Protein backbone atom coordinates (compact mmCIF):
# COMPACT_ATOMS: atom_id res chain seq x y z
CA UNK A 1 0.00 0.00 0.00
CA UNK A 2 1.01 3.62 0.51
CA UNK A 3 2.07 2.61 4.03
CA UNK A 4 4.01 -0.49 2.96
CA UNK A 5 1.44 -3.02 4.05
CA UNK A 6 0.81 -5.70 1.42
CA UNK A 7 -2.45 -5.92 -0.49
CA UNK A 8 -2.38 -9.69 -1.03
CA UNK A 9 -2.78 -11.71 2.16
CA UNK A 10 -0.31 -14.34 3.30
CA UNK A 11 -0.32 -18.10 2.86
CA UNK A 12 -1.27 -20.15 5.93
CA UNK A 13 0.50 -23.50 5.84
CA UNK A 14 -1.23 -26.46 7.46
CA UNK A 15 0.42 -27.74 10.68
CA UNK A 16 1.27 -31.43 11.01
CA UNK A 17 -1.34 -33.67 12.59
CA UNK A 18 -0.52 -35.48 15.86
CA UNK A 19 0.44 -39.05 15.01
CA UNK A 20 -1.05 -42.11 16.67
CA UNK A 21 1.38 -44.00 18.87
CA UNK A 22 1.71 -47.74 18.30
CA UNK A 23 2.91 -50.53 20.57
CA UNK A 24 3.31 -54.26 20.13
CA UNK A 25 3.80 -57.42 22.18
CA UNK A 26 6.49 -59.57 20.64
CA UNK A 27 6.32 -63.16 21.83
CA UNK A 28 8.83 -65.90 22.56
CA UNK A 29 8.77 -69.67 22.14
CA UNK A 30 10.91 -71.81 24.42
CA UNK A 31 11.12 -75.59 24.26
CA UNK A 32 8.91 -77.93 26.20
CA UNK A 33 9.76 -80.29 29.02
CA UNK A 34 11.36 -83.51 27.84
CA UNK A 35 10.84 -86.74 29.72
CA UNK A 36 13.67 -88.01 31.98
CA UNK A 37 14.80 -91.60 32.46
CA UNK A 38 12.37 -93.88 34.30
CA UNK A 39 13.52 -95.95 37.29
CA UNK A 40 11.65 -98.97 38.60
CA UNK A 41 10.80 -98.73 42.32
CA UNK A 42 10.18 -101.48 44.87
CA UNK A 43 6.56 -100.80 45.79
CA UNK A 44 3.39 -101.96 44.12
CA UNK A 45 1.09 -99.92 41.94
CA UNK A 46 -1.31 -98.39 44.54
CA UNK A 47 1.60 -97.40 46.78
CA UNK A 48 3.55 -95.72 43.99
CA UNK B 1 -1.66 -18.46 24.17
CA UNK B 2 1.43 -19.79 25.94
CA UNK B 3 -0.82 -21.27 28.62
CA UNK B 4 -2.81 -23.07 25.91
CA UNK B 5 0.42 -24.38 24.36
CA UNK B 6 1.42 -25.75 27.77
CA UNK B 7 -2.04 -27.33 28.00
CA UNK B 8 -1.50 -29.05 24.65
CA UNK B 9 1.85 -30.32 25.91
CA UNK B 10 0.03 -31.68 28.97
CA UNK B 11 -2.42 -33.50 26.70
CA UNK B 12 0.46 -34.95 24.69
CA UNK B 13 1.99 -36.19 27.94
CA UNK B 14 -1.33 -37.84 28.83
CA UNK B 15 -1.43 -39.56 25.43
CA UNK B 16 2.14 -40.81 25.88
CA UNK B 17 1.34 -42.17 29.34
CA UNK B 18 -1.78 -43.95 28.09
CA UNK B 19 0.35 -45.47 25.33
CA UNK B 20 2.85 -46.58 27.98
CA UNK B 21 0.06 -48.25 29.96
CA UNK B 22 -1.18 -49.99 26.81
CA UNK B 23 2.35 -51.19 26.05
CA UNK B 24 2.62 -52.49 29.61
CA UNK B 25 -0.66 -54.39 29.24
CA UNK B 26 0.65 -55.90 26.02
CA UNK B 27 4.10 -56.73 27.40
CA UNK B 28 3.17 -58.08 30.83
CA UNK B 29 3.47 -61.82 31.29
CA UNK B 30 -0.01 -62.17 32.80
CA UNK B 31 -1.74 -60.63 29.79
CA UNK B 32 -4.91 -61.82 28.09
CA UNK B 33 -3.00 -64.26 25.87
CA UNK B 34 -1.75 -66.31 28.82
CA UNK B 35 -5.26 -66.52 30.25
CA UNK B 36 -6.67 -67.50 26.85
CA UNK B 37 -4.14 -70.31 26.57
CA UNK B 38 -4.85 -71.33 30.16
CA UNK B 39 -8.60 -71.53 29.64
CA UNK B 40 -8.28 -73.50 26.40
CA UNK B 41 -5.77 -76.01 27.78
CA UNK B 42 -7.71 -76.34 31.02
CA UNK B 43 -11.01 -76.84 29.19
CA UNK B 44 -9.44 -79.71 27.26
CA UNK B 45 -7.98 -81.32 30.39
CA UNK B 46 -11.25 -80.72 32.26
CA UNK B 47 -13.31 -82.51 29.61
CA UNK B 48 -11.01 -85.54 29.50
CA UNK B 49 -11.01 -85.64 33.30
Amino acid sequence: TIDGQPLSLSLYATPADPSMLLSAAITASQGGGDLPHAVMPMYRFPVI
Amino acid sequence: REAAVLQKNYLETQQAQTQAQLAFLQSKFSNAALYNWLRGRLSAIYYQF
